[PDB]
């Protein structure tokens, strides 16, 4: 059986460079092209560049032509990708694939940011307008690094109607997210509600009340 | 009493790929046809300038036997004028075939539980086979303006292609034995005769 | 991307679905096009190559084909684990090297349609006294789970600053997205309005704020 089995997650910082490999198992590697698709988190597939594993001879794409550098040590059918002066928009799921992408790695996350250990900063996003049928209401929860945080209601009494985002990585290198409740408008004068946000990754662990607001 | 060694086609136990059709020459023996155009075994048994019943009174130069397994929406390919990738880049009839075309369902023998990938057939070709043609060679077949250079990738298939023979499969997806007997009358003394020849 | 196809398709399982793929003369026109399928968490994987061949092991539901400068994905007998991205590939001659399309989302209908709800939160008042103004537009209870998130400030389209996830399932198995626009507070009181519209199976739902108003 064909196999491409990438190396593990990197974190680097912009300006850094990232190295990625891929070991070909199963096959003659010289006998087919090895490519490198990336694919930033929810967009699609994007090519990069490729190597003839027996020549060696390498191409790229124009975007990366100067940044990217392809090689291939035959002794140990493994394929390599390196990429310089990494920038925020970086921050992909790297894919070696063989010859047409008959055969894809299981791809290598690299994160761009240049962040440390941080707790979030939560804030309330307040529901409007609403007297007496639904409204939503919910938390932001700002920028924290790195990945996850958690989010509950009410200390969990409150499950009914909740929803909780994947995060987006900011441009600033640090996470965001958004937990929202939907309850009937009518309870807003009376049921109180508390978004308890934990992170685990640092120490941080903020309760914020989001209560109706005045216009 | 040389009787013609058919059993060795017809009973072998591996058959050839399609792509690389084994032939054998039968000569300087009698062969009864009658037994093998009677026979319930063969699902598949049509003739192209030769009555059936007539060869066991005809005599022949020679006697070639093709044989190679295909799947069974393909038998229909095995026939002259024919068009397809078994007809066009495998095996090709010639419009004036003087001969058999016999088939059986091999299913018993050549599937596996989770696929037979043993049979395999040509699907690329610059260029259609003649009548009777073998091609048995495994160049990169070059789609594209670029050379290949012995390197598979986008415009650079490698020209074979493995059947899927599951035993799950429905009758036109199965594996199908075919042999196909062609009769020479060429200017030499006949050693090929039925037996009331 | 280079080729272009639907953002979205979607049809009920065992039915027949068809995902289109255009291009143009340098590449379709004179190249093989191929397809992959992407189970959602998973690696790419191939589908189809030169046009309408099917990889060994690759079912006979799907097939493809192509006429001029296009191509056509086809399923029948639509399954539920079809559901994923689908993306066309062929070589293009100008640019020297294998273009993507940009992806089809399948959906295969396992519950009824359902159009979102969406609301539009100001930056909080916590927020601006840190000196930062997001904009955040949650979008939940909808199905299929493909959506398109567009911002406008006035009337000028906004696409510096905007960040959306993908539509990720609820626990009643609808599924939500959620869209921030990043401003400074300075940007935040330059405009009289902003909008967040989402355009879901055809319909664009939208919803505004104003710096000034709640
Ligand atoms: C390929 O192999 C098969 C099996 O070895 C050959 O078929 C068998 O041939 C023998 C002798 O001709 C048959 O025996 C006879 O069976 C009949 C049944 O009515 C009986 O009346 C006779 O007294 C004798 O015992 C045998 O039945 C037959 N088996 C089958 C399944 O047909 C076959 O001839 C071989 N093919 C070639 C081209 O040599």
């Amino acid at each position: 059986e064909v196999q491409l089995v990438q190396s593990g997650a990197e974190v680097k910082k912009p300006g850094a460079s990232v190295k990625v490999s891929c070991k070909a198992s199963g096959y003659t590697f010289t006998g087919y092209y090895m490519h490198w698709v990336r694919q930033a988190p929810g967009q699609g597939l994007e090519w990069m560049g490729r190597i003839n594993p027996n020549s060696g001879g390498t191409n790229y794409a124009q975007k990366f032509q100067g940044r990217v550098t392809m090689t291939r040590d035959t002794s140990i059918s493994t394929a390599y990708m390196e990429l310089s002066r990494l920038r925020s928009d970086d921050t992909a799921v790297y894919y070696c694939a063989r010859s047409y992408y008959d055969y894809w790695g299981q791809g290598t996350l690299v994160t761009v940011s240049s962040a440390s250990t941080k707790g979030p900063s939560v804030f309330p996003l307040a529901p409007s307008s609403k007297s007496t049928g639904t409204a939503a209401l919910g938390c932001l929860v700002k920028d924290y690094f790195p990945e996850p945080v958690t989010v509950s209601w009410n200390s969990g009494a409150l499950t009914s109607g909740v929803h909780t985002f994947p995060a987006v990585l900011q441009s600033s290198g640090l996470y965001s997210l958004s937990s929202v409740v939907t309850v009937p408008s009518s309870s807003l004068g009376t049921q109180t509600y508390i978004c308890n946000v934990n992170h685990k990754p640092s120490n941080t662990k903020v309760d914020k009340k989001v209560e109706p607001k005045s216009c | 009493t040389n009787l013609c060694p058919f059993g060795e086609v017809f009973n072998a136990t591996r058959f050839a790929s399609v792509y690389a059709w084994n032939r054998k020459r039968i000569s300087n023996c009698v062969a009864d046809y009658s037994v093998l155009y009677n026979s319930a075994s063969f699902s598949t048994f049509k003739c192209y300038g030769v009555s059936p019943t007539k060869l066991n009174d005809l005599c022949f130069t020679n006697v070639y036997a093709d044989s190679f397994v295909i799947r069974g929406d393909e038998v229909r390919q095995i026939a002259p004028g024919q068009t397809g990738k078994i007809a066009d880049y495998n095996y090709k009839l010639p419009d004036d075939f003087t001969g058999c075309v016999i088939a059986w369902n091999s299913n018993n023998l050549d599937s596996k539980v989770g696929g037979n990938y043993n049979y395999l057939y040509r699907l690329f070709r610059k260029s259609n086979l003649k009548p009777f043609e073998r091609d048995i060679s495994t160049e990169i077949y070059q789609a594209g303006s670029t050379p290949c250079n012995g390197v598979e990738g986008f415009n650079c298939y490698f020209p074979l292609q493995s059947y899927g023979f599951q035993p799950t499969n429905g009758v036109g997806y199965q594996p199908y034995r075919v042999v196909v007997l062609s009769f020479e009358l060429l200017h030499a003394p006949a050693t090929v005769c039925g037996p009331g020849s | 991307s280079v080729l272009t196809q639907p953002p979205s398709v979607s049809e009920a399982p065992r039915q027949r679905v068809t995902i289109s793929c255009s291009g143009s003369s340098s590449n379709i026109g004179h190249n093989a096009v191929h397809w992959y399928q992407q189970l959602p968490g998973k690696a790419p994987k191939l589908l189809i190559y030169y046009d309408d061949l099917l990889p060994a092991g690759v079912s006979d539901r799907f097939s493809g084909s192509k006429s001029g400068t296009s191509a056509s994905l086809a399923i029948s007998g639509l399954q539920s684990e079809d559901e994923a991205d689908y993306y066309c590939a062929a070589w293009d001659d100008i640019l020297n090297g294998p273009v993507f399309g940009g992806g089809t989302k399948l959906t295969v209908l396992g519950q009824p349609k359902a159009n979102p709800t969406v609301t539009l939160f100001p930056p909080s008042s916590e927020e601006l006294q840190a000196n930062k103004a997001t904009l955040v537009c949650l979008i939940s209870d909808f199905y299929p789970g493909a959506v398109t998130v567009a911002w406008k400030a006035d009337g000028s389209p906004v696409k510096a600053g905007v960040e959306t996830t993908k539509p990720s399932k609820q626990s009643n198995n609808k599924y939500a997205a959620s869209s921030y626009l990043s401003l400074t507070p300075e940007q935040w009181k330059s405009h009289r309005s902003y909008s967040c519209q989402v355009t879901h199976e055809g319909s664009t739902v939208e919803k505004t704020v104003a710096p000034t108003e709640c």
